[PDB]
């Protein structure tokens, strides 16, 4: 974004995509974990039972667990 | 004759129904644990201590 290497709009959506599913995975580590502070006894296993498929995702986009590498600097990996 | 007791020395006591007593209160901790650690941690869950 410096440099200006004209990043595409339709990769920016994808990048977009990434981000606000980025959202999520802060929102559940924090909800989750905040219930598991607050009071919540039971939803501990529930909200990680919902993040699962994340997992799915992130390992399928572009890297191992946490999709690793998928910020080149040309666009994306 | 009768010096000190007879039939007083120590044969008026029997230890067997306390300790039946004992086996069942410890066995019944292992259900109760095992009814804790595969119902508690299974609703949805894995289940408990395979």
């Amino acid at each position: 974004f410096l440099e200006n290497i004209q990043i595409p709009q339709r990769a920016s959506y994808i990048r977009v995509i990434m981000l606000e599913l980025s959202r999520i995975a802060s929102h559940l580590l924090w909800l989750g974990p905040f219930m598991a502070d607050l009071g919540a006894q039971t939803p501990f296993f529930y909200i990680f039972r919902e993040r699962e498929l994340i997992y799915d995702l992130f390992e399928a986009a572009t890297g191992m667990r946490m999709m690793h590498n998928y910020f080149r600097i040309g666009g994306v990996a | 004759s009768k010096l000190e007791l007879l039939k007083e020395v120590y044969g008026l006591i029997s230890i067997l129904p306390i300790l039946t007593l004992l086996l069942g209160i410890t066995i019944e901790v292992l259900v109760i644990v095992w009814l804790e650690r595969e119902i508690s941690a299974s609703i949805q869950q894995r289940i408990g201590p395979e």
